[PDB]
Formats: structure tokens, sequence, C-alpha cells
RNA sequence: UCUCCAGGCAUACGCGUAUAACAACUCGGAUAACCAUUGUUAGUUAAUCAGAAUAGGCAAUAAUCACACUAUAAAUCACCUAUAACUUCUCUGUUAACCCAACACCGGAAUGCCUAAAGGAAAGAUCCAAAAAGAUAAAAGGAACUCGGCAAACAAGAACC
RNA sequence: GAGCUACCUAAAAACAAUUUUAUGAAUCAACUCGUCUAUGUGGCAAAAUAGUGAGAAGAUUUUUAGGUAGAGGUGAAAAGCCU
């Protein structure tokens, strides 16, 4: 009965060794941490240059590294799987398209480049307002929600690592910091969670991209500001789950302009680099809420959708938050990966003269309608 | 071009044709490693 | 008579321009309205607390936010919450609102 | 204290005090100019 | 891997290749290893970070969690009326252990966040001499020292001119 | 020549905890200063270091740009400052 000491390495020392056994030491405090405020905080009270991830990025391919930032793989399609009044719902939504362009006034904009995008904003804006209202009857769920207009949804993850290239740090370990700092147009945060799209752990052939460069070479640089895991409410809100995200794609990244600049294959890859950047920083953000953090995987899956729009056009997107455990340390033998599955773009009505919307599709209007009526279990 | 005069533009003004052009620029191999797609150029300091 | 204008007189101006008379209080008919208990929301004094502390507290990731951005949101968050009564009366359907219109009369 | 410091570098305080459009703002600083460009020197000034 | 120390990462002003790899071993580092040195080759990728139309009319009511509460030192373009124009992505900053001090100077240097998760090494090998410098401990006594309780103290209390 | 320094104009920034109260009040950091002793003395330093001390919501400190020039400037007057 020899009580021999642990045979673990020394606190002080300087080694990778003793470095990492510190590392255990200061996750324990988070480990211990009485509530979810406080977690957050010791996750975040340290400031270093991260990457700040756009969403809604011009740069190349960027959904197939946005991909890679968040482990998640695109599936082409939708999710594996009433009685709906479409007359009210067909007819409010020429009402809200009809009345803004042809009727009201406001003050006419002064800068002549904004017009189309503060006309584009504001349909969104009034037809998302009628669709709730005009849903809540079918869904009683919406009534219980809490509906924002371009409030501010972020997370702060670590991913990967790197050797300092240069200076008096050269060769010591540095961490990948990405940020996603985002403002969608408008959102639907419930209490109760959503139900899963598919079963935790899942399986699937396709595989993340894997890149061969830093993530330097597409624009994107390193900025050392707050770190903010921010759900569009503070922890306090009953509303911490999400239902729902619409999204405008800016004028710049219009179908037109990317014609023009020969990136035609970036068409569709603009929606897909904003639907992964902002349903992960969403449902990110949802899982620290509920107190799921890298090193503890999160056991229920979170899902959230997303539908993002040039003004005309229509793409939805779904996501599922697997893991949180996005690192070196914690991603050694995770065989478990985020899943977001996309729709290509549809043109919710062709174009508007006199007082009828020309080319318009109901199909369009059916998969916004699912999207809302989705409810928890 | 480059240390050549360019016309002052005024509203309705004609395009602007450069029929035989100073520029020569040179391709270099990437000093870091950069994606398949990316390819490197040294150009003169007035080229846009 | 334009938004920044101020009257020195307040209301007193006001009545003379308009050929008004004033009545104190609103009408017994819109407050008949929700003395009604069949009109009261659904923890109605809850949702009220916690818009109130959405508007100036959780909506912004600072610690106070300015009153630019907690008036709008205390009224559009009210007004989205007095519009849940569509389940309880869907002639509330026949109504759409806008921002920052043009009026004037001459 | 401890002098030798009192060089504290601004490039605007530089430029206004000793620069170019400085020295042609009075006669007298372009006679500073003028005896500079006699005796050869490679700066003219800031 | 072990032992120990405890201002660190960005920004601005500034500096101007001191950044990085390779190759040299003349010079520089106050000595070596190694390079901060020499030569050659490279480098810092932004519509978001940062920097760079006209003529009139008219504003009594701070801030401080702005509610209460008072005070005194009395306190940050907008909105309208008309005219003109009707769909855009160029340019520049971005490296480093860095700056002011003849120096790889125990000195000077503003703001943000955090206090070790970040950043570091007091001893080239020896040896135990005097003198000198610093730290700690004291039998009995307790200012008898001294220009003076200077310095130090298991004290840091009281009154006076 | 006012990038040091004396003063001023403009645009700005910093001040934790504790007790008083409602303040050129108190304890004491950051920060500003520089009473005393010691070391140093071609020194780390052409004025520093180690301790010990004074102020620390104010006549406060700090940052940025500008102004005042030698028969002069500035000066809570030391004939103090003005590279
Ligand atoms: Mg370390
Ligand atoms: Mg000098
Ligand atoms: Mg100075
Ligand atoms: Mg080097
Ligand atoms: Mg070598
Ligand atoms: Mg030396
Ligand atoms: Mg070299
Ligand atoms: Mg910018
Ligand atoms: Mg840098
Ligand atoms: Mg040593
Ligand atoms: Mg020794
Ligand atoms: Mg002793
Ligand atoms: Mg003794
Ligand atoms: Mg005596
Ligand atoms: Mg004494
Ligand atoms: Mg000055
Ligand atoms: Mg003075
Ligand atoms: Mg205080
Ligand atoms: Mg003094
Ligand atoms: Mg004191
Ligand atoms: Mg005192
Ligand atoms: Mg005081
Ligand atoms: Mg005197
Ligand atoms: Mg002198």
């Amino acid at each position: 009965v020899a009580r021999y000491p642990p045979i673990v390495a020394s606190m002080t020392a300087d080694s990778k060794a003793a470095r990492q056994r510190r590392v255990q030491r200061w996750q324990a405090t988070v480990h211990a941490a009485p509530s979810v405020d406080e977690k957050i905080r010791i996750l975040t009270k340290m400031q270093f240059k991260k990457y700040v991830v756009h969403p809604q990025i011009s740069a190349l391919n960027a959904d197939r590294w946005y991909q890679s930032f968040t482990k998640t793989v695109f599936v082409s399609g939708l999710p594996p799987a009433p009685s709906l009044d479409l007359a009210a719902l067909r007819a409010a939504v020429c009402d809200c398209i009809l009345q803004e362009q042809v009727y009201v006034r406001r003050r006419r904009p002064r800068s002549l480049f904004d017009r189309r995008q503060a006309l584009a904003s504001s349909i969104l804006d009034q037809v998302v307002r009628t669709l709730v209202n005009l849903l809540a009857p079918l869904n009683p769920v919406l009534s219980t929600a809490a509906l924002d207009c371009k409030r501010s949804v972020d997370f702060y993850w670590l991913r990967g690592e790197e050797r300092i290239p240069a200076g008096h740090r050269k060769g010591h370990i540095d961490a990948l910091r990405y940020q996603i700092n985002d403002k969608p147009h408008n959102q639907i945060r419930i209490s109760k969670q959503l139900p899963e799209f598919v079963p935790l752990d899942y399986s699937i052939p396709t595989e993340i991209p894997v890149m061969k460069c830093k993530p330097d070479k597409l624009p994107l640089f390193r900025r050392q500001y707050e770190n903010s895991i921010f759900t569009g409410s503070k922890t306090a809100d009953p509303c911490c789950y999400g239902h729902t995200q619409f999204h405008l794609i800016p004028d710049r990244l219009k179908r037109e302009r990317l014609i023009r600049q020969n990136q035609a294959e970036q068409v569709e890859a603009v929606f897909r680099a904003n639907a992964i950047a902002s349903l992960f920083a969403w449902t990110g953000a949802q899982a620290m809420y509920q107190g799921f953090w890298s090193e503890a995987d999160v056991t229920r899956p979170f899902v959230s959708q997303a539908v993002i729009t040039d003004g005309k056009y229509f793409s939805f997107f779904c996501y599922q938050l697997n893991t949180l455990a996005l690192t070196v340390q914690a991603d050694q033998n995770n065989p478990r990966k985020n899943l977001c599955w996309g729709s290509q773009s549809q043109p919710l009505y062709e174009t508007v003269e006199d007082n009828d919307v020309k080319g318009f599709d109901d199909g369009t209007l059916l998969q916004i309608v699912h999207f809302l009526l989705n409810k928890p279990r | 071009a480059r240390n050549v005069l360019y016309p002052l533009y005024q509203l309705g003004g004609p395009q602007l044709r450069v029929f035989r052009t100073n520029f020569f620029i040179q391709l270099v191999r990437p000093g870091t490693a950069q994606p398949e797609d990316t390819v490197q150029f040294r150009i003169p300091m007035e080229m846009t | 008579f334009h938004q920044r204008c101020r009257l020195l007189e307040g209301m007193k101006q006001a009545l003379w321009l308009t050929k008004t008379k004033l009545i104190e209080g609103l009408p017994k008919k819109v407050l008949s309205l929700v003395d009604d208990p069949a009109n009261h929301i659904e923890n109605q004094e809850q949702r009220v607390l916690d818009i109130i502390s959405h508007a100036r507290l959780w909506h912004s990731t600072e610690d106070i936010p300015k009153r630019e951005t907690y008036c709008p949101l205390i009224v559009d968050s009210l007004i989205q919450l007095c519009k849940s009564q569509i389940l309880k009366h869907p002639s509330l359907a026949r109504r759409t609102s806008a921002q920052n219109c043009t009026l004037a009369t001459t | 204290r401890a002098r030798g410091n009192e060089y504290q570098p601004s490039n605007i305080k530089r430029k206004h005090k000793h620069g170019w459009v400085r020295r042609l703002s009075t006669p007298a600083g372009v006679q500073v100019i003028l005896r500079r460009m006699l005796k050869g020197r490679k700066s003219l000034s800031h």
C-alpha cells in the first residue's frame, strides 16, 4: 500500500505538459461556475487578435471556407422527412409589396444608390410582420414569440491552432480565434426549443472541405475587440431559443452585379455563406445560454432556420448544432459534425407594374409558411 | 498608360481609349502558399 | 408647422389653430372596452414587464442603451403585443401599418 | 529630472514648423531657401 | 521535462525593413552558442478595419443609470422651404523584438481589456580572503551613540513652543 | 527656435475600494509629485536606483493640434523658465 504521488505534470513548470495542466485548471473554474453568465464571462474575459468572419461576404468560395471554420457539411435540398388560407396570405403579401412601391410616400431618399435597397428592406420587414400575425391563428406559438428587427447576433469560438510566424513570440502556440458579429434583418425567438431535423450523431458520406492555405488568403483580417456571445437578447430573457431568421443580401452582392464582375458561380455561393455563418452563430450562442461549451458537448442538438433573399429571390436553409467542441484539444476524436440543408433560390414575384404583381409563384409563399408553422413538440 | 496625360473628363465626355499601353507586367512564383485559383503579378505602381 | 416646431403656448395655441374644443379624459366608449375582462390578455402584467425590461436592458449588448434605441422598441413591442389579439378578434386582420409617412394639409 | 529627450517626434508638427509651404510663407523664409540652394544642399527643407 | 520570476495582448503617435527563410563567419551584439550582423531571395491582399451640390427659414428647457433630488461653476449636422442630379468600388494605411535618450541605456512613453490562458530567467566555470555594498538573527543593558534618536526598531502612541 | 519648458486657446481622456457626507474633507492604489537616508559618482542615469515619504473629484493629472520670440516672450517672483 504505497501512496505514490499522481504521475502528472507540474503546474508551474515551463513545459508543454505543465502548460496543458494549467489550461485544465482554468477550464475547471468554468465547469464549477454556478451560473451561465459567469460561465460566459470567464470564457471571454481575455481578448486576443481574432479573425472577423462576415456572414455577408463577397470573397470567392466563402461558403467552403466557412464550413471548415464551423465543421458544417452542406447537403443540398431540405431536411429529410394543415388547412391554409392561401387567399388571405397571398393577398396580404401582395398588399405589402404593392402598398410599398405604388403607395406610401415617405421622403424620397437623398442617395441615389440605396433607394432600391431601402425599398427592398421595407417590403421584407412588412411582409414578415403580416405573415406572423396572419399565421398566428394557425400556429399559436408565434403569439408567445418575440419579433426583433435588425438586432445583433454574435458568437466567438476557437478552432485550429497556429505557430506565430514572426516576432518575439515566434514558435509560441497560438489558437485561431474566429468571431461572427451579425445584424440579421428579422428574427423570431421562442422560449421552447424546436424539434430536431435529424437524430444526433447522424453520419453522412459528405465531408467538410479541407483548405490547404491559411484563412488570410480569402480576404479575412484580424482585430482585437470584445468577444461577445449574444443571441439577440441577454441571458435574462425568457425567450432564448430561435425559430427563423430573415436576411437581406446587400446590393453589391445582388445577382446582376456579380454577373458583370464575372463571378457567375457565386450567385448561389453568397446565400450559402450567410446561412452557414448566421445560423451557426445564432445556434452556437443558444447552446452557451443553455450552458454547453466546447469541452461539454451539447447533449441535445440545437436547430434553427433562416431565409435569405436578395429582394426578389428567396432561399431557405436549415441548421443543426451537433457539436461545439471545435478545438484541437476537444476535436481529437469527435465523430459528430454539424449539418446544414439548403435550397436553391426561387423568385417570389417576377416584377410589379400598375397595381398587380407579375409572375407571383405560390411555391415560394408555401415554403415560407411551412417554416413559420414549425412548432415545438 | 504611364507618364502620359489623361484628358480631363467632364459630363458627356467620350470613353477613354489607350491604343498602345506602357504598363508591362510580370508573373512571379508566390512567396507564401496561395489558393490554386490565385495568381500573383508584379505591376507598375501607376496601374490600378 | 413641422416636427421641430415648438409652440410657446402649448395646447392653447394648438386649440386656436385647429378650431377645436378640449375634453379631459378619453371617451367613455374607448375606456369601457378594456374594463371588460374578456379583452384582458393572458399574463398581461408579466408580458408587459418583460417588454419594459427587454426595451431598456436586454435588447443591446451594451450596459445602458440610449433613448435612440428603446423608445422605438418599447412602442413597437407593445403594438406587436396588442396585435396578438387577432386570435380573439379575426377582424384585426383588416389593418396594416407604415413607417415615416408624410402628412400635409393647407 | 533626466534631460536629453526634448525631441518628441510628430510629423504634423515637423512639417508645419520647417516645411516647404511654411518656409515660402514669408520672404525671410524664402531667403532661407535661397541660401540653401546656393550652397548646394541635398534637402532644402522638410 | 524540471526550477523559479510576475505587466501582458492590441490601438494611437513614432520608427522605416530592424520582419521571415537561406547562405556566409570579415564587421555589429560590449564574450560564446546563435544571430539582431553581412549578402541574396522573399513579404503586409479590405465597399465592413483605418484615412481623404445650391439658396433660404428657425431653435429658452445640461450632465450624472435621469425617475425622485436638489444644486451652481450654468454645461453636445438635425428639422423644415425650394432648385439640381437619378443605380457606385477607385485610391491609400496594414511587417518587426520597433519610439525619445550618442548605446540591445536599471530612464521617458497615451488609451482599451485582462492579471497569467499571456510574458519571462537573478548564477560563463570557480572560489570563501581583507575592505565595501545589501538582507536577516542577538546574551545582558536600553539612546549610555550623536551636532541631532541620523539610520534602524517585536515601536509607528502623547503632549508642547 | 515654445515637439523641452512658462502661460494661454480649442478638441478630448483618466480617477478602484472604503468612510464621511454632500466636500480645493478622510484612509489608500492606479496616477502625479520628489521630504528624508543610503548607494552611485566616466554611474543603469550629463540627475538614476533601493527604501522612505506628499497629493490622489481637484487651483486634479494626461493626450492631440495651435498661439505668444530675445530692445522680446512667460512668470501662484525662484531674477524662475524659453531645446
Ligand atoms: Mg508560455
Ligand atoms: Mg539634444
Ligand atoms: Mg512632451
Ligand atoms: Mg530576423
Ligand atoms: Mg541558420
Ligand atoms: Mg553595452
Ligand atoms: Mg539579414
Ligand atoms: Mg471602414
Ligand atoms: Mg501589427
Ligand atoms: Mg541569466
Ligand atoms: Mg556568483
Ligand atoms: Mg532585524
Ligand atoms: Mg542584539
Ligand atoms: Mg539631543
Ligand atoms: Mg527617522
Ligand atoms: Mg504644443
Ligand atoms: Mg507656472
Ligand atoms: Mg474614486
Ligand atoms: Mg514638481
Ligand atoms: Mg497621506
Ligand atoms: Mg492630508
Ligand atoms: Mg482629496
Ligand atoms: Mg525674491
Ligand atoms: Mg539651451
